[PDB]
């Protein structure tokens, strides 16, 4: 009933956790209409929405913890395999901790030591003979012994230790794992404080598809737009420092005059004023200062105010506008060349559409009948499915290269047709 | 017994004949996993297959594969082929049979994403042989999650 | 039907002079940028209100006091304390300001929520009357290309 | 326009050898013939 239970929530967890954004929405909702005398809550001349949100906040944890158990239970053994399968062929095929022992980098690496020494290392690659075959490949070069020692319902009464703190170890450095913790905590947290339920109306962005898309434009020069508001913040840096210099006396935001003055006559207060009002003004710093009229530094305050203008209003701001849409027609160049690359050839051999097409919708039948995608990974499933004794020559020989990783059985530049000509051959 | 094929001694009859199990006036539903027989007819179709593809151009040959049609209608979805270099220096054809399971799994899930997302990422980064092995770990990835998916 | 209620209203008539995108052809093209990206430009209108939500959330959480819209002082409160109004205030003069909320607030001169007051103001600027705009801008011009 | 420049010298570079201009098609006849004659016979190292 447990195994039952935890395949529900597996297969459950797209379904599950798009319940859980709707309760986020339901309750930020009922979230609009709170006062303060302290922040109580005043319908609508109705009562029921005080135990909806006490509801619905246990609901959201509950359905928070199903999500995580739909997690855990679906997609970690997914990156298992690929890490365990990793660290079989780096034992095999380079012999990372015989040869290289990694330095303190790689922390993958130093971390993926304590599963070396296990029984149940090879739990999911389905490829058992990797101690063994170690041992074939460096028993005697640097030890036979030394590779061993380096190697090797009643249910909750006996479980390995030494595998599971390795793969604990791996589940909580995991990204996704992470963010349906932190959304578990947050709902916990809304317990505490039902503001806190607002923070789960941000899985949108990976909810829905397109809206990735529409992140992913400000998403793709992050780094260059960051550089620009750096760039901002030095270029307000000398601004202010030739107003510190100079033009200290037209920092008068007082009240009408025979005033206490309210100034800024030091340097971190003119630079938080010019960062606060002299980029958030549309117009510049002269907006907020007093106009030169008549005064020796007119020309020279009059300069200021225009190259303040004119650089950091204008250029900076087109910079960043410049940058998403560039992410946005590089994007868009993006998918245009694969959808090029594949109508033009094929994926396995690359010939182009130009050999096949002299036939009739040929190069169709190319990437349709013989050089799947689809076939290729089922043989290749077939033969892990197979048993080595009932393969042919040519399942042997395939099953081999497979194993020894060589891919040179994969047609490239050629077919059977451009092999077998119809010309008497 | 009517609707599905024609009524002979030799096509209904034969099966009624066939069904003489029960002294009940019933038939169990054994006669079914009795007969089985389509092993032998994955076989012969991928026979005929390798005979046809392989030697085209011959009418005699032509005259019994519209015999085995009704029957290569039905191992059409099972009947895989590929084409690899050979070990004498030549491609040629594998002929090899298809799951459902793994049709299934492969087609309607999430898994059409990833191979979206396999394609665009190794057309666009690109690799001289950072293409063949990055599609075996995408199929050794994705035989590991139709399996995973198989089992709920 | 606009026009026989033309009968009822004269100004009903009105509505037919929203025809001369049938009409003619290049308005058509001209049109056919916005239509093009109509709804991710609605799903950039949607942001905008969820993060003005947002905002609206954390000032109503702690940023009332400054929300005075009233006349100079010692006069009755005409305030934004509820979160429906803070809310509506945001979005009508959050994001139709030119510069932010901060212009249409009282000054923080000096408070304890001086440095996230300014933190507030300055990324209301630079997000939500940047970046969002400059998706639509985007949007209509990648429509063109 | 600079984008346009990284993207043709990335294209010309693929295409083409630096130094005869034959073009990644009589090489390709051969598996990986064109990086062989890159990588190999004419490269700029070499002849440096
Ligand atoms: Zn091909
Ligand atoms: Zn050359």
């Amino acid at each position: 009933y447990q195994q039952k239970l935890l395949n529900y929530f597996a297969r459950n967890f797209y379904n599950m956790r798009m319940l859980a954004l709707f309760v986020a929405f339901a309750i930020n909702f009922i979230l609009l209409f709170y006062k303060v005398s302290v922040h109580y809550v005043l319908e609508e001349s109705s009562g029921y929405m005080e135990p909806t949100l006490r509801i619905l906040a246990i609901l959201h944890t509950i359905i928070s913890f199903f999500c995580i158990i739909g997690y855990y239970c679906l997609k970690v053994p997914l990156v298992i395999f690929k890490r365990e399968k990793e660290v079989a062929r780096k034992l095999e095929f380079d012999g990372l901790y015989i040869t290289e022992q990694p330095s303190e980098d790689d922390i993958k690496g130093q971390w993926d030591r304590l599963v070396i020494n296990t029984q149940s290392f090879p739990n999911n690659y389905w490829d058992k003979f990797v101690k063994r075959k170690v041992m074939d490949k460096y028993g005697e070069f640097y030890g036979r012994d030394r590779i061993s020692e380096l190697l090797g319902s009643a249910v909750l009464n006996s479980i390995d230790v030494k595998y599971q703190m390795w793969k604990l170890g791996v589940v909580f450095t995991d990204n996704s794992f992470l963010y349906l913790a932190w959304y578990m905590t947050m709902s916990v947290l809304g317990h505490y404080n039902n503001f806190f339920f607002a923070a789960h109306l941000l899985d949108i962005a990976m909810g829905f598809k397109t809206l990735r898309t529409i992140l992913s434009s400000v998403t793709h020069n992050g780094k260059q737009l960051v550089l620009t508001v750096g760039l901002l913040a030095v270029v307000v840096y000398l601004y202010t420092v030739v107003a510190f210099n100079f033009f200290r006396k037209f920092y008068n935001k007082s009240e009408d005059g025979d005033t206490p003055d309210m100034k800024c006559d030091d340097m971190l207060t003119c630079y938080m004023f010019h960062m606060y009002v002299g980029v958030r003004a549309g117009g510049g710093i002269g907006d907020e200062i007093e106009d030169p009229a008549g005064d020796e530094y007119e020309i020279y305050r009059i300069i200021f105010d225009i190259t303040f203008f004119f650089f950091v209003i204008v250029i900076l701001l087109a910079i960043i506008q410049g940058l998403i849409i560039d992410a946005f027609g590089e994007l868009r160049d993006q998918q245009e060349q694969v959808k090029e690359d594949m109508e033009t050839k094929c994926f396995i051999c690359g010939i182009g559409n130009d050999y096949f097409d002299t036939v009739p919708h040929g190069f169709e039948t190319h990437t349709l009948q013989e050089h799947n995608l689809a076939n290729y990974l089922f043989f290749l499933m077939y033969l892990i499915n197979k048993d080595e004794t009932e393969h042919t020559g040519q399942e042997s020989y395939v099953w081999k290269m497979y194993q020894e990783r060589c891919w040179e059985f994969f047609p490239a530049g050629d077919c059977f047709r451009k092999q077998y000509e119809d010309q008497l051959n | 017994m009517e609707s599905h094929k024609h009524y002979t001694q030799s096509e209904t009859e034969f099966l009624l004949s066939c069904a003489e199990t029960d002294e009940n006036e019933t038939l169990d539903y054994e006669e079914f996993v009795k007969r089985p027989a389509k092993d032998i007819g994955f076989n012969v179709a991928v026979l005929l297959t390798n005979l046809s593809e392989h030697m085209p151009n011959d009418t005699r040959l032509q005259t019994f594969l519209e015999l085995a049609e009704s029957v290569l209608n039905y191992f059409q979805p099972f009947l895989g082929r590929i084409e690899i270099m050979g070990s004498a220096k030549r491609i040629e054809r594998v002929y090899f049979e298809i799951s459902e399971s793994s049709r299934t799994q492969w087609e309607k899930p999430q898994v059409k994403e990833s191979k979206r997302q396999f394609i665009f990422d190794v057309v666009n980064e690109g690799g001289e042989k950072e293409k063949m092995e990055l599609f075996v770990n995408f199929c050794e990835d994705t035989i590991f999650e139709m399996q995973l998916a198989a089992q709920i």
